[PDB]
């Protein structure tokens, strides 16, 4: 129905784990799963999760996704930060009516 | 573990035509869905449309719908998309991405490819 | 105008989805030829609430969608615009405008695998009350607040992950039965499927 209203870019110092939210916008999130997708500036995104929640195409342990009823929302943790991890994030999932529904994005920076 | 090759970006005058070919290889091409999706220069991501694994059925969004068609080859699998009376909001960058295997067609996404960049204006 | 409908690979999967998820494939802008399915096997359910099978290959419509689970044998009846049960109005509720079909068949002959069909469930746990659609894909736990369980033993509270205890050697109506419904809704919107004339 409506694009998923996605938060502002956060910057994060290496050695933390960081969390990207991502809220529905209209409606309720009971629907289809919620998947996430690795951006880099310049290049094509490459998808976190291989087919729902379990081990994706090469990321071991980075990331995760999870989900909130309680304040209906998707939350992808990633953990141990690196150089490779600065790069644009969308959340994309899909509708009642089989459209592919995409966020605002969020860029994820390291400090240096 | 696929390639994506096209013909080109060149730009358009408003009212004119356009096939991009997003020809694949690979193995496991049999029935799989493709969505043809689209990102424009300083915007996120958006959907444009989608076909089926078997080619039948094939459907589009709300804003690009009545002046874009999308087709499917089996036997030399190849994604076809003709858009027609571009505008000036499709100047944006292409892509065209898998999806999971044939039962849910809702569900998975694999990798993408490479799309190209089509630009739409009006000068000499 | 197009080519021939998907509806072959719709009634013929190697995987189907379960109650709490389950697919909604949207078909359109195809042909409506049901001649075939028409003269299928003997199947148990062939019922269209909307109109008859015949006069709608002159139907024309905008969208239409397809939805394919699997439940046991109690359970066919409980698929109806307005009906009690333990799936009609907790995992799959539909409103009172469906005017598609029901069809649904048995698939008991080649899944005779006695290993432990832990693989399908309903979650028979859940807080719907209204919203038909109301699905739920999460692994949450059953609660309706009050200081809930933060545990695995529980004893106050339950995982809400009831699986399926389909086995060879059982009788009937505790079978395994593929429900295929399709349902229609017509929009402001130019009409894509009408069937050969």
């Amino acid at each position: 129905d409506i694009v998923m209203t996605q938060p502002h870019p956060v910057s994060e110092s290496p050695g933390k784990t960081v969390t990207i939210s991502c809220t529905r916008s209209s409606g309720s999130i009971a629907s289809n799963y919620v998947q996430w997708y690795q951006q880099r500036p310049g290049s094509a995104p490459t998808t976190v999760i291989y087919e729902d929640n379990q081990r994706p195409s090469g990321v071991p342990d980075r990331f995760s996704g999870s989900i909130d009823s309680s304040s209906n929302s998707a939350s992808l943790t990633i953990s141990g930060l690196k150089t490779e991890d600065e790069a644009d994030y969308y959340c994309q999932s899909y509708d009642s009516s089989n459209h592919v529904v995409f966020g605002g994005g969020t860029k994820v920076t390291v400090l240096r | 573990e696929v390639q994506l090759v096209e013909s080109g970006g060149g730009l358009v005058q408003p009212g004119g035509s356009l096939r991009l070919s997003c020809a694949a290889s690979g193995f496991t091409f049999s029935s799989y869905a493709m969505n043809w999706v689209r990102q424009a220069p300083g915007k996120g991501l958006e959907w444009v449309s989608t076909i089926s694994g078997s080619g039948g059925s094939t459907y589009y969004a709300d804003s690009v719908k009545g002046r874009f068609t999308i087709s499917r080859d089996n036997s030399k699998n190849t994604l076809y998309l003709q858009m027609n009376s571009l505008r000036a909001e499709d100047t944006a960058v292409y892509y065209c991405a898998k999806d999971s295997s044939s039962w849910y067609n809702y569900y998975g996404m694999d990798v993408w490819g490479q799309g190209t960049t089509v630009t739409v204006s009006s000068a000499s | 105008i197009t080519n021939l409908c998907p509806f072959d690979e719709v009634f013929n999967a190697t995987r189907f989805a379960s109650v709490y998820a389950w697919n909604r494939k949207r078909i359109s802008n195809c042909v409506a030829d049901y001649s075939v399915l028409y003269n299928l096997a003997p199947f148990f359910t062939f019922k269209c609430y909307g109109v008859s099978p015949t006069k709608l290959n002159d139907l024309c419509f905008t969208n239409v969608y397809a939805d394919s689970f699997v439940i046991r044998g109690d359970e066919v009846r409980q698929i109806a615009p307005g009906q009690t049960g333990n799936i009609a109005d907790y995992n799959y509720k539909l409103p009172d405008d469906f005017t598609g079909c029901v069809i649904a068949w048995n698939s008991n002959k080649l899944d005779s695998k006695v290993s432990g069909n832990y693989n399908y469930l309903y979650r028979l746990f859940r807080k719907s009350n209204l919203k038909p659609f109301e699905r739920d894909i999460s692994t949450e736990i059953y609660q309706a607040g009050n200081k809930p369980c933060n545990g695995v033993a529980g004893f106050n509270c339950y995982f809400p992950l009831r699986s399926y205890s389909f086995r060879p050697t059982y009788g009937v109506g505790h079978q395994p039965y593929r429900v295929v419904v399709l349902s229609f809704e017509l929009l402001h919107a130019p009409a894509t499927v009408c069937g050969p004339k």
